RNA sequence: GGAUAGUGGCCUACCAUGGUUUCAACGGGUAACGGGGAAUAAGGGUUCGAUUCCGGAGAGGGAGCCUGAGAAACGGCUACCACAUCCAAGGAAGGCAGCAGGCGCGCAAAUUACCCAAUCCUAAUUCAGGGAGGUAGUGACAAUAAAUAACGAUACAGGGCCCAUUCGGGUCUUGUAAUUGGAAUGAGUACAAUGUAAAUACCUUAACGAGGAACAAUUGGAGGGCAAGUCUGGUGCCAGCAGCC
C-alpha cells in the first residue's frame, strides 16, 4: 500500500447497440482510414465528447471573463496545434462542430498515406506497427500517433528499415545466401 | 564505423560528495548498449581521472534505439569513490569484494536462537555433555 | 421419450475445411469491399444474406 | 450456490407448451434448502 | 470534599427536584466503523464507500495492572470464561484481525519466494535492524496501447468517356480469381550489453524464425424487439429452444 495510480478509460460503447444507419456510417469511416475495430471510433467520438463537454462549460457563462478566456484559448491552441482547426477558425464555436472525421484524418497512417510513399493506408498502418515509419531521430509504432502540424514536414522513413537505407533485409539477406550458389 | 559520441549533460558540481553530477547522453548508431565498462574508460578521458574514480548507472536504451541516456557521477580520486559509493556499485566496477553472507532468512532464525540461550551458553554447553551419563 | 435423443440421433455432417476469413483490420477491408463497393444489386434496401434470389 | 443433487425430475411445461423439463431437485450446501434446478441444454440429464 | 495531569456527578457526603420529548426523546434494526471519496451522468439526483490518505476501535471474550514521557499495551504480565497444546502424570507452555502458508467456511481471493538497493523509521545511532517497505512468482478484478497480414505482375469481369458508322480500339478505374512473384515485421528464440542489491521482464540488439494445411480468433447470435437466411439434412407438442412475445 502506497497511493492509488490513477487509470481511465478513453473508449464509450454508443447506447443502442444495432442501429443501420450507425452501423453504416462507422464501417465507411473505418474501411476509409483502415482501422481494426469500432473501438478506434468509440475513442475518437469520447475525445470529442470530453471537449465539446469542456466547450460548452467555458461558453454557457461570461465572455471576456478569465476562466473562459484561458481555458478556450488553451483548448483552441492545442486543436490548431493537432491540426484539427486551421488557421482561420479559432472562436471556440468551430470546435462544437468539429466531426470525429478530422481527428482521423490526423493519425500517423492517414499522414504517411497522404504524404505518399504509402501505396493504400492498410499498407501505412503495417509499415507503421513494424518498425519502418520515424517521425524524426525518433520511431513510431503508433498507427493513432496524431500528427502535430510541426512533425508533417520531418516525417519520412527511418535511417533503418530498407525504405531507409541502413537494413538490406532480414529476408534480401535469406534470398542473397539462397540465390549465392548461381 | 559506429563512431559512439558521449555528452555529458545538466553538470552540477558538488563539492560535498566531491563530485560532478551529470546526465550521460550516448548516441549508439549501428550498435547499442556501449558496455558501462566502455563508458567509464571514454569519460576518464574527458575529466582526465582514473576508470575506478567514475560510475555510471541507468543507460536505457531510448524507443527505436540508436540513443542512451544515463546519469555519471565523476570524483576527484578513488579513495573518496571508496568512500561514498554503495558497495554494490562497487563491486559491479570490481574494485571491492561482496560479502558472501548467509542467507536473511537463515540470520533471522540464528538471532531468534541466540535470543534463548543467556550470555555464553558455555555453562549451558557443560550441562549438554554432563547430563548424557545420567 | 427421454434426454439427448435427437442429438444422439441427428447425422452429423462435419465442417469444411475453407480459406480463414482474415482476421482485424483486413476483415474490415473485406466488410468494406462487401458492402458500400461491390454490393449484391438493391430491390429496395439491400439483402445481405439471400440465398438463390 | 452450490448443493448436491438429492433427484433427477421431468417437470411438465405449462399449458400451451408440451414437454418434460429434465430439472434436477438439489439440497444447497450453503444453508440446506432444497431447490429444484434446471438442466440447461438437450441431452445435459444424462451429463449431471 | 475526594480523586485526576487537569475541567467536570468523574466519585463521596449533605441538599433541592430536576433533565429529554411529535422540531420524533426513549426503545428496536442495520448483511452501519465515520470521512476524503466511488459508480451512473441534462439539470435535480440515486446507490455505495471492509479496501492505498485522515481519524476511531480491537488483538479469542470480559476485567485488572506493572514498567514507562507515553499503554489500561496484548509479537507485556495476572485472574476468570471458551477452545486448545507437550506431559515421564508431578508439571509446562498458548493467543497469525503482522508476512507467507494450512484448515474450515463458502459463489468467492496469490508465493511457507528474494532484499535492505529505493521510500522511510528506530537505536548508544554514516555502518546495525526492519515480512515496515520494496523485488520477482500466481494473477483475463479492472485500465492503456494494438499483431492475426501488405504489395505488385498474369486471366476474367464490371464503372466514368471519342463516335453509342454493329465496330469497340478498353486508351483509365472498382474488383473478382484455389492463379502468382519478390520485398516486411514480431510472436517466438538467443550470443551480448542495458536493466537490477542480485536476478527475471521491458528497452536495444548478433545469428535463426510466414506461406495457407498456417505463426490458423474467438464469443454470442440470424421471427420480433435487434444487425443478420422464408437456404439445405434430421426430429416431429418429442427432444428441445425461448430474459419477453
Amino acid at each position: 500500500p502506497r497511493a492509488p495510480r490513477t487509470y481511465s478509460k478513453t473508449y464509450s460503447t454508443p447506447k443502442r447497440p444495432y442501429e443501420s444507419s450507425r452501423l453504416d456510417a462507422e464501417l465507411k469511416l473505418a474501411g476509409e482510414f483502415g482501422l481494426k475495430n469500432k473501438r478506434e471510433i468509440y475513442r475518437i467520438s469520447f475525445q470529442l465528447s470530453k471537449i465539446r463537454r469542456a466547450a460548452r462549460d467555458l461558453l454557457t457563462r461570461d465572455e471576456k471573463d478569465p476562466k473562459r478566456l484561458f481555458e478556450g484559448n488553451a483548448l483552441i491552441r492545442r486543436l490548431v496545434r493537432v491540426g484539427v482547426l486551421s488557421e482561420d477558425k479559432k472562436k471556440l464555436d468551430y470546435v462544437l462542430a468539429l466531426k470525429v472525421e478530422d481527428f482521423l484524418e490526423r493519425r500517423l497512417q492517414t499522414q504517411v498515406y497522404k504524404l505518399g510513399l504509402a501505396k493504400s493506408v492498410h499498407h501505412a498502418r503495417v509499415l507503421i506497427t513494424q518498425r519502418h515509419i520515424a517521425v524524426g531521430k525518433q520511431i513510431v509504432n503508433i498507427p493513432s500517433f496524431m500528427v502535430r502540424l510541426d512533425s508533417e514536414k520531418h516525417i519520412d522513413f527511418a535511417p533503418t528499415s530498407p525504405f531507409g537505407g541502413a537494413r538490406p533485409g532480414r529476408v534480401a539477406r535469406r534470398n542473397a545466401a539462397r540465390k549465392a550458389e548461381a | 564505423s559506429d563512431a559512439v559520441t558521449i555528452r555529458t549533460r545538466k553538470v552540477i558540481s558538488n563539492p560535498l560528495l566531491a563530485r560532478k553530477q551529470f546526465v550521460v547522453d550516448v548516441l549508439h548508431p549501428n550498435r547499442a548498449n556501449v558496455s558501462k565498462d566502455e563508458l567509464r574508460e571514454k569519460l576518464a578521458e574527458v575529466y582526465k581521472a582514473e576508470k575506478d574514480a567514475v560510475s555510471v548507472f541507468g543507460f536505457r536504451t531510448q524507443f527505436g534505439g540508436g540513443k542512451s541516456v544515463g546519469f555519471g557521477l565523476v570524483y576527484n580520486s578513488v579513495a573518496e569513490a571508496k568512500k561514498f559509493e554503495p558497495t554494490y556499485r562497487l563491486v559491479r566496477y570490481g574494485l571491492a569484494e561482496k560479502v558472501e553472507k548467509a542467507s536473511r532468512q537463515q540470520r533471522k532464525q540464528k538471532k531468534n536462537r541466540d535470543k534463548k540461550i543467556f550470555g555464553t551458553g558455555k555453562r549451558l554447553a557443560k550441562k549438554v555433555a554432563r547430563r548424557n551419563a545420567d | 421419450a427421454r434426454a439427448g435423443k435427437v442429438k444422439s440421433q441427428t447425422p452429423k455432417v462435419e465442417k469444411t475445411e475453407k480459406p480463414k476469413k482474415p482476421k482485424g483490420r483486413a476483415y474490415k477491408r473485406l466488410l468494406y469491399t462487401r458492402r458500400f463497393v461491390n454490393v449484391t444489386l438493391v430491390n429496395g434496401k439491400r439483402r445481405m444474406n439471400p440465398g438463390p434470389s | 450456490a452450490k448443493g448436491i443433487v438429492l433427484e433427477k425430475l421431468g417437470i411438465e411445461s405449462k399449458q400451451p407448451n408440451s414437454a418434460i423439463r429434465k430439472c434436477v431437485r438439489v439440497q444447497l450446501i450453503k444453508n440446506g434448502k432444497k431447490v429444484t434446478a434446471f438442466v440447461p441444454n438437450d441431452g445435459c440429464l444424462n451429463f449431471v
